[PDB]
């Protein structure tokens, strides 16, 4: 299998303000085969509630979905999101920025 | 009245670990998905309010038959495929079949398989022939091509059939298909960055730019791809970086607004 | 989802042309309609195919259709019938995404010899054994002709039937019946019909 | 083309039956329908292909089995009257795609009787009726004719051998036979042939005419404690021989 990466975008729904709430959202796309594994991190640690749209394809054969969670941006609080992949031989992990 | 399209994705795995299903198939009208099959549920569901509400039991039931047949065809193409190949892991096949209507009102129609995510066959409907990339792929094609009506077939729901469902899915779906949302745009700053970023529209083709003093393009834009929100909406942003000694200015166009703002 | 054929029984002589009928009812757009005819065998056979995605109206030699689409009909014509022609004939439907073949509940086609010379006549004959059961058959009569089934329950009177002896270029129609009973002749056997 | 064995069975009730149906044009869509006296055609099971077994519109205490493309058996477990009908085992082309673009090709059918009591059937009674010199001087033609009565179920198939070979031009047998007490549900079967040939022909004392007719029905499982003898499968025969006289 000639395989393609999961390319991995993480913002949130609504623009950033500290203190209202908000969905904090990671787009894993363009990943080729299937079977891919996506945790949220708040501060680097595993969110737990978690939704993610189902399945979704792409014309060019590769596959994404959206990993969100509601939360409150916290001034002091980190967010990531960390993938693995066949693709991937250790976690990607793409730190939210803002 | 803006292009729209409808798509069916079929998609095999060969040995499939606990979760993964050996089989899912989806159907799509531009990005929203309105059906689905798998193999644990064998059965073909809506995956939208108005899809549900809008078609008799009969059409899933008549359908979730049609689509467990697929499901049966493609475990096995899938093993002849290995056994061809000499393959031995988790492997995908995968087909899509779909049309699109133009703003125009014209056509376009596609079918397309691929092995381990890669093009395998490629049809044509004015030729009535498949294009494939290996032997494997041509001898597969080659029993195909064999069959006039299945040829036949697809070229009619291609050209016929698949819009005829675009227009009533289109219709059943008018509310949140043919709506136009348009979008929070604003600038912000951060060497010194601006960033024209747009939020919360719909649909989700728009096009960003930033223009010189208004006079010409900046040549180097980096842009941010159009994501989803969460909510139905999508949002996108476009960044460019000497004391501006030229003032600049975001241009923006959704649904046939061109929009414009200054710093 | 239904089809229809109305016409329970139907006939033709041979040499002539004839349509059966049949509309069908359905919401599909994408759709398979056939002809299969089953002679007395119970063995379907496949007549002839048209497809909704096709104008042309589908002819197989003598065989052949009178698609209206629009009007969802969809008539079998049988141009120069055959004695061999003869067998229910049954319409059908089927989606391009579901299995059941759809059939009409069937029409029943007769073809009738064209007898150049009729020579209607009734014959007796008798038991290469016991000699003491016999039989009685009408015969050589013209095509037009039709057979009364016995009222009186003992009698048996067979049905018409077409003989085609191609050793000598010669068909017939015929028809036989028996009783034990003594208080019968082959003269009168057939006067009710 | 596409095969299917019995074409006729005759069993009693709570018994387990087998249908076979096999085919070799290398199809991998398989169907098998049902026609009771009079109702249409029921699509009961069909299959994409092997290891598919899929329900059709009616619903049946039948099962199926796709071990491999050229099989599409039917089982049946306990047998009981109701099941008594027609079943037709079909074939169709298409491969490349799961929708139904193709022609289906049925097979030979099989004609199933299941009964609560066997001694209601019963083998036919064969007698060849010889020409009339009528007939003969008149129309310079000589017509045989057999008759086969009082057998149920309708399982029978008749034949006309001249000299140890077995003729198809010359006969009408008659499409469907005549209940011989119509009166009942249960009424015995009598049926009819005509064999017509050359006076010529008939009057050639060397020429062997046999009206044979086949009739399926008990086998060796099955049961029978009664003095008529078990009227298991056999061919019932009779003969004349051509007669200058």
């Amino acid at each position: 299998m000639i395989q393609r990466t999961p390319k991995i975008q993480v913002y949130s729904r609504h623009p950033a303000e500290n203190g209202k709430s908000n969905f904090l959202n990671c787009y894993v796309s363009g990943f080729h085969p299937s079977d891919i594994e996506v945790d949220l991190l708040k501060n680097g640690e595993r969110i737990e509630k978690v939704e993610h749209s189902d399945l979704s394809f792409s014309k060019d054969w590769s596959f994404y979905l959206l990993y969100y969670t509601e939360f409150t941006p916290t001034e002091k609080d980190e967010y990531a999101c960390r993938v693995n992949h066949v693709t991937l031989s250790q976690p990607k992990i793409v730190k939210w920025d803002r | 009245m803006r292009t729209h399209s409808l798509r069916y994705f079929h998609l095999g795995v060969s040995d499939p670990i606990h979760g993964v299903p050996e089989f899912i198939s989806v159907g799509y009208v531009d990005s929203h998905p309105i059906t689905t099959y798998d193999s644990v549920t064998r059965q073909k569901e809506p995956r939208a309010p108005w899809m549900a509400e809008n078609l008799a039991p009969d059409h899933w039931e008549r359908y979730t038959q049609l689509l467990r047949g697929w499901q049966q065809m493609f475990k096995v193409e899938l093993k002849r495929l290995q056994r061809h190949y000499n393959h031995s892991g988790s492997h995908t096949y995968q087909r899509m079949i779909g049309c699109e209507l133009l703003e125009d009102g014209s056509t376009t129609g596609f079918l397309q398989y691929a092995y381990d995510g890669q093009d395998f066959l490629i049809f044509n409907k004015d030729t009535l022939s498949w294009l494939a990339v290996d032997n494997v792929a041509h001898t597969i094609k080659q029993a195909w091509e064999a069959n006039q009506h299945e040829l036949l077939y697809q070229k009619n729901w291609l050209e016929e059939e698949c819009i005829a469902w675009l227009k009533r899915f289109l219709e059943y779906g008018k509310d949140t298909l043919q709506r136009t949302e348009p979008p929070l745009v604003r600038v912000n700053r951060k060497v010194t960055a601006l960033f024209c970023k747009a939020h919360g529209f719909y649909p989700p083709e728009i096009y960003m730019t930033w223009m010189k003093n208004g006079e010409e393009i900046v040549q180097e834009i980096d842009y941010g791809d159009i994501l989803p929100s969460g909510d139905g909406t999508y949002q996108a942003w476009a960044s460019i970086e000497p004391q501006s000694s030229n003032l600049y200015s975001c241009h923006v166009e959704h649904s046939g607004v061109h929009m414009v703002l200054q710093v | 989802q239904t089809v229809t054929q109305s016409q329970p029984e139907m006939s033709v002589q041979e040499a002539e042309t004839v349509t059966l009928s049949c509309t069908y009812d359905t919401s599909e757009s994408d759709y398979y309609l056939f002809w299969y005819k089953q002679p007395p065998s119970r063995q379907m056979i496949l007549v002839i195919r048209q497809e909704a995605y096709k104008q042309q109206n589908a002819t197989e030699n003598r065989f052949s259709v009178n698609f209206q689409k629009a009007a969802k009909s969809f008539s079998l014509k049988i141009s120069d019938s055959q004695l061999g022609d003869a067998a229910m004939y049954f319409c059908a439907y089927r989606s391009a995404v579901n299995a059941r073949l759809m059939f009409g509940d069937g029409t029943q086609l007769v073809v009738k010899p064209n007898i150049q010379n009729p020579d209607p006549a009734v014959y007796q004959l008798r038991d290469s054994k016991s000699s003491d059961k016999s039989v009685c058959l009408f015969t050589d009569f013209d095509s037009q002709t039709n057979v009364s089934q016995s009222k009186d329950s003992d009698v048996y009177i067979t049905d018409k039937c077409v003989l085609d002896m191609r050793s000598m270029d010669f068909k017939s129609n015929s028809a036989v019946a028996w009783s034990n009973k003594s208080d019968f002749a082959c003269a009168n056997a057939f006067n009710n019909s | 083309d596409i095969y299917q064995t019995p074409r006729y069975l005759v069993i009693g009730t709570g018994k387990k039956i087998t249908l076979e149906c096999s085919q070799t044009m290398g199809h991998d869509k398989m169907y098998w329908y049902q026609q009771d006296p009079g109702m249409e055609l029921h699509l009961i099971h069909y299959s994409y292909g092997v290891n598919s077994t899929e329900k059709g519109d009616l619903s049946s205490e039948s099962t199926v089995s796709r071990i491999r493309t050229e099989h599409f058996p039917l089982t049946l477990e306990s047998a009981r009257p109701s099941h008594t009908s027609q079943y037709l085992c079909a074939s169709s082309e298409a491969r490349g795609l799961a929708e139904f673009t193709d022609t289906q090709y049925f097979g030979p059918g099989t004609r199933l009787t299941v009964l609560e009591d066997l001694k209601n059937v019963f083998p036919p009674e064969v007698a060849v009726f010889e020409p009339s010199e009528a007939e003969i001087s008149h129309t310079q033609k000589a017509t045989l004719v057999c008759l086969a009565t009082g057998f149920y179920p309708d399982h029978v198939e008749l034949s006309w051998w001249v000299n140890g070979k077995e003729v198809h031009s010359g006969v009408c047998t008659d499409p469907q036979p005549l209940k011989e007490q119509p009166a009942l549900n249960d009424s015995r079967y009598a049926l009819s042939s005509r064999l017509r040939v050359s006076a010529t022909f008939w009057q050639d004392p060397r020429n062997h005419f046999r009206c044979q007719v086949q009739f399926y029905g008990l086998s060796e499982n099955d049961e029978w404690t009664q003095d008529r003898a078990k009227p298991v499968t056999q061919i019932v025969s009779a003969e004349a021989w051509g007669r200058a006289d």
